[PDB]
């Protein structure tokens, strides 16, 4: 009260201590601190004798007045002219600044920070040092601190992005499999709806300074974690940008136009030749000097639904091309596939060091790996048809299992080649070629940078590991995935052991009493990874006890 | 222009509200309006059907057999009561 | 209205008062004096006439009644010849 | 049941055939009794809704106890229990009946 | 014209979306409820895009996601037998084995017999375009149909002691019979209002 010249309670017992009037003195302070209107020193004993005392009709009147007060700070934002209404605004700042301590002109004030583009940044300042202002402030007013220094910004989303992963890792190690959903259904429009991303489009709002802190503090984690989550949160939070038609960032930044085509190409989970015209022609516009967003544009690919929409889109081009009756070399959507799947997954070590190329395909990649694979789904329908026809010949011709060594090869030295292969088995596996499935999952043992046991694909490949339940009974085709596959590189990273075991945890009735014994005593804790396999552990002995009771 | 087995069509405001187009008002209440109908000779039922800013619901014919190839028999069922309980009760008469 | 002329089969002889197959073997003049401008008009560029067109010629009248009545154009007339004949027949109209 | 009877009947005809009239049954149980509309009446309306609802129990077009003929027997006799229903409520049954 | 084409079109894709929702098969509600120019924004056709080949969609069954469909779109007149073929690789590509495909204004009848003879181990079921272009379900004659399952036809029969010979019969060239893509021996239920009982339900043997 004393900051405009009004006493306070202190003043009061001042006013009261040490006098001879006492009671006058209270009469002298009640007149001071009343409401000064010449009706109301004669209505205020009349309205007491009621029964309501004065302070009853002056709340009344206070929740009009304010509300009034805050319909009028609205008003000024959007009424009078320019330099008189922002002048009134930041006039009733300075006087209302001195009660936002107080509990009722806080709002008020945050409003009035709401409506002005700029302000002096001591209160902004208060805002974040103060706990309550830094709950109760309105949007901009957080986006004027975040615009002016980046110190809150960070602290506000080093948490949310520990929770981005915190859901990414917790979704992704779920032990649900089903032929009904798996927890790649949702779009990147469904996950947009979470309040994560959503909350960080509002912190940013239309500004593009606190859009290049998003994306360099997702540039910094995503340097450091080598991780596709953060990847994903800067596509999410472009195409959240583009929920709200944020036009300061959708028309200014190159990268809107891809993305908003990427969704698209994941909603359906595969580059149709519309959108896939689309983005060649995007990739076309890419010429030097002008370059310098590639890092970008490789860095929305990332994405784990990409991934999955990139070598889908491999495999169904693979498929294809024979009923077509046409090479590989015959198929640009083919190489446009491969090129952005190698774009993308080229994108973080373009981060680290920024190099503008086109790269250029490997010689026996086409010419080689992608006939071989149409040999063999060729060799698999064959096999089909001949089984179908009545009377083909005395144990009809046996489906080739067998493995051409380059294969393998290409299958554990050729990045973009593994991946696709990866890709090919889960596609088999959703169609059940159980020979095919054999044919070509021997020979993963060695595999490029761990490709084959990314949480993506060990995820997928135990979704789609429920469809031949009973196989798991026989200790053949779990081996061949458990024994051969992932101990091989179960003991080198935690989510290929977390993975196994969840599987084994979920598919435990059905596996045969030995076999998944031996699983858990050789999946027990090897020690490279912490309570993850500990609880997945517990969770295992639990189920092998209630195992040695089926 | 115009679908064939279509030789003549007469437009006119229903003023009998059997015909009319009966709603019910947001108070509840049956209310009937005066729109416009089109009465032809010579049916192609699955043809103005498909027309355009044509009322696909409440258009039917006098043909039964149109009915039943268009529609199903279901259809056709309803379609015929309607028919002879109009042809009877045209002249005033009721039956059950 | 509109929706019953859409629907209405409406066919050439409808909207024609009257034919006539003259000869006018060269197809820059024209027997009839009134045909002679905007056959010229349509005759300043080459339309399938460098080589010898056909030397007859079939001249239909379309009543102004029955095409401002069923909202007919001189145009789509002449689009929905070429449509059934493709370019068999080579056909012009006068301007509106 | 309003709903019921306005998906039923769009033109919004009231007049149905229906088995018993109950407003010529109403009126000869209003003098048989010598029933004086001019006083207070002396019956409950939960004795009025606990009758029309035993006595729909009551009448049966198909018998049984499966969903099958449940389901048949709400279908047989929907409207006239609707009807019943609108007739004996217990709101007109107080007040004009 | 292009304009009529897409409006055909998205009247077609809007018809066979509620088709698939009748089925059972799971479409999504902003499908069911795509606009026009929804339809003008996701995808004018003049050999602009009128790929058939992208008008087709895949659809699986609520309770039985292996259970999935195929909707076609041949972009030739009359279709022949080697996109009916292409269809089937398709199908076996993918594992598919139902697919009801449209045609533009007819069927080649070498077609007809390449349908019905590989029937048994692969459902396929040709609609002409004109039929596609209303919803006759929503037809204000037609009451509610809706499939029995076996269950369902055997309590049924359990109740009114009946065999299946002595219902009354809906033939399988039924518009609505084809709606609902129902085989011989399959039992619809129909539920329609009465005047005299309110609400009636029979039942028909598909035969």
């Amino acid at each position: 009260l004393q900051d405009l010249g009004v006493a306070n309670g202190e003043d009061l017992k001042e006013t009261l201590t040490n006098c001879t009037e006492p009671l006058k003195a209270i009469e002298q302070f009640q007149t001071e601190n009343g409401v000064l209107l010449p009706s109301l020193q004669s209505a205020l004993p009349f309205l007491d004798l009621h029964g309501t005392p004065r302070l009853e009709f002056h709340q009344s009147v206070f929740d009009e007045l304010r509300d009034k007060l805050l319909e009028r700070v609205s008003a000024i934002a959007s009424e009078g002219k320019a330099e008189e209404r922002y002048k009134k605004l930041e006039d009733l700042l300075e006087k209302s600044f001195s009660l936002v301590k107080m509990p009722s002109l806080q709002p008020v004030v945050m409003c009035v920070m709401k409506h002005l583009p700029k302000v002096p940044e001591k209160k902004l300042k208060l805002v974040m040092a103060d706990k309550e202002l830094y709950r109760a402030c309105a949007v901009e007013v957080k986006r004027q601190i975040w615009q002016d220094n980046q110190a809150l910004f960070g602290d506000e989303v080093s948490p949310l992005l520990k929770q981005y992963i915190l859901e990414k890792e917790s979704a992704l190690f779920s032990t649900e499999l089903s032929v009904l959903h798996n927890f790649f259904s949702p779009s990147p429009k469904t996950r947009r709806q979470g309040e994560v991303v959503q909350r960080l489009t509002r912190m940013v709002g239309k500004n593009v300074k606190l859009y290049d802190m998003v994306l360099q503090f997702l540039r910094t984690l995503f340097l450091r974690t080598r991780n596709v989550h953060y990847c994903t949160l800067r596509a999410e939070l472009l195409m959240s940008l583009h929920d709200l038609d944020v036009g300061e960032i959708c028309t200014v930044d190159p990268c809107h136009k891809f993305t908003w085509c990427l969704d698209a190409c994941i909603r359906e989970r595969f580059v149709d030749s519309k959108r896939a015209r689309e983005l060649q022609g995007f990739l076309d516009g890419v010429k030097k000097g002008q370059e310098q967003v590639l890092g970008d544009l490789s860095m929305i690919l990332c994405d784990p639904f990409a991934i999955n929409t990139l070598a889908l889109s491999t495999v169904r081009h693979l498929q294809e091309l024979v009923g077509q009756e046409t090479l590989p070399r015959d198929s640009p959507d083919l190489l446009l596939l491969l090129r952005l799947l190698a774009l993308g997954q080229g994108a973080w070590d373009m981060i680290d060091s920024q190099v503008f190329k086109e790269p250029k395909m490997e010689v026996e990649l086409i010419t080689r790996f992608l006939p071989m694979l149409m040999s063999f789904l060729v060799d698999d329908y064959t096999f089909n048809v001949d089984q179908k026809l009545p009377a083909e010949e005395k144990a009809p011709v046996s489906y080739p299992n067998t493995l051409p060594e380059s294969f393998t090869k290409f299958l554990q030295e050729q990045r973009m080649a593994c991946e696709v292969g990866l890709y090919y088995v889960l596609h088999i596996t959703k169609q059940r070629n159980k020979n095919a499935l054999l044919r070509l999952l021997p020979g993963l043992v060695e595999t490029f940078g761990d490709l084959a046991f990314g949480d993506i694909f060990l995820h997928l490949l135990t979704g789609n590991l429920a469809l031949l339940a009973d196989e798991f009974a026989l200790e053949d085709f779990c081996s061949s995935l458990f024994d051969g596959f992932f101990l091989t590189a179960s003991p080198r990273k935690e989510n290929v052991h977390r993975h196994a075991l969840r599987l084994l945890i979920h598919l435990h009735p059905r596996v045969a009493p030995s076999k998944l014994e031996a699983l858990q005593k050789a999946l027990e804790p090897t020690g490279q990874s912490g309570e993850a396999v500990k609880e997945l552990y517990s969770q295992l002995g639990e189920k092998l006890e209630q195992l040695d009771h089926r | 222009q115009g679908i064939e087995q279509i030789s003549k069509v007469y437009m006119h405001l229903p003023q009998t509200d059997n015909k009319k187009k009966i709603i019910i008002t947001e108070d509840g209440e049956f209310k009937a309006l005066q729109e416009w109908i089109l009465e032809t000779d010579g049916v192609s039922l699955m043809r103005v059907l498909s027309e355009k800013d044509v009322d696909p619901v409440r258009t039917t014919s006098n043909d039964i057999v149109e009915i039943f190839t268009v529609l199903g028999i279901e259809a056709v069922r309803k379609a015929l009561e309607r028919e002879l309980y109009h042809v009877i009760s045209f002249d005033g008469s009721y039956v059950n | 209205k509109d929706i019953l002329c859409r629907l209405e089969h409406t066919t050439l002889r409808k909207v024609t008062a009257n034919t006539a197959i003259y000869y006018d073997p060269n197809p820059q003049s024209t027997v009839v004096a009134e045909d002679q401008e905007w056959v010229n008009v349509y005759y300043e560029m080459p339309d399938f006439d460098v080589a010898r067109i056909s030397p007859w010629l079939l001249r239909v009248e379309l009543d102004r009644k029955h095409m401002t009545d069923r909202k007919l154009t001189m145009e789509q007339i002449a689009e929905k010849i070429n449509a059934g004949f493709g370019d068999d027949l080579n056909c012009i109209f006068n301007d509106d | 049941d309003r709903e019921v009877l306005r998906v039923i009947f769009p033109t919004g005809d009231s007049k149905v055939v229906l088995p018993c009239n109950l407003l010529r049954m109403i009126w000869n149980a209003q003098k048989i009794f010598h029933i004086n509309p001019r006083l207070p009446s002396d019956l409950h309306p939960i004795k009025v809704v606990e009758g029309v609802k035993e006595l729909s129990k009551k009448l049966v077009i198909v018998n049984g106890d499966d969903p099958l003929s449940r389901q048949a027997q709400e279908n047989a006799t929907l409207l006239f229990n609707i009807h019943l229903r609108s007739t004996l409520c217990s709101r007109r049954m107080a007040e004009e009946f | 014209d292009d304009e009529e084409e897409t409006y055909r079109l998205w009247k077609i894709r809007k018809t066979i979306m509620q088709l698939c929702h009748d089925r059972g098969y799971l479409v999504t509600q902003d499908e069911l409820d795509q606009t026009l120019e929804e339809f003008k924004a996701q995808f004018k056709p003049s050999e602009g895009r009128p790929r058939r080949t992208d008008l087709t969609v895949l659809v699986a069954h609520n309770d039985d996601p292996t259970d999935q469909m195929f909707v076609f779109f041949p972009e030739e007149p009359k279709v022949g037998i080697k996109t009916i073929k292409v269809y089937c690789q398709r199908m076996q590509e993918e594992n598919i084995t139902r697919a009801l495909i449209v045609v533009q204004q007819g069927m080649t009848p070498s077609a007809k017999q390449s349908l019905v003879d590989m029937a048994p181990k692969y459902i396929l079921e040709q609609f002409l375009q004109q039929e596609l272009l209303i919803n006759i379900t929503e037809h204000e004659l037609v009451p509610e149909h809706v499939v029995m399952t076996k269950e369902e036809v055997t309590e049924l029969l359990a109740r009114y002691k009946l065999r299946e010979n002595q219902l009354p019969r809906i033939q399988a060239g039924d518009p609505v019979a084809r709606y609902f893509g129902i085989k011989r021996g399959q039992v619809v239920k129909i539920i329609r209002p009465s005047e005299t009982a309110g609400r009636y339900i029979t039942y028909r043997l598909v035969q």
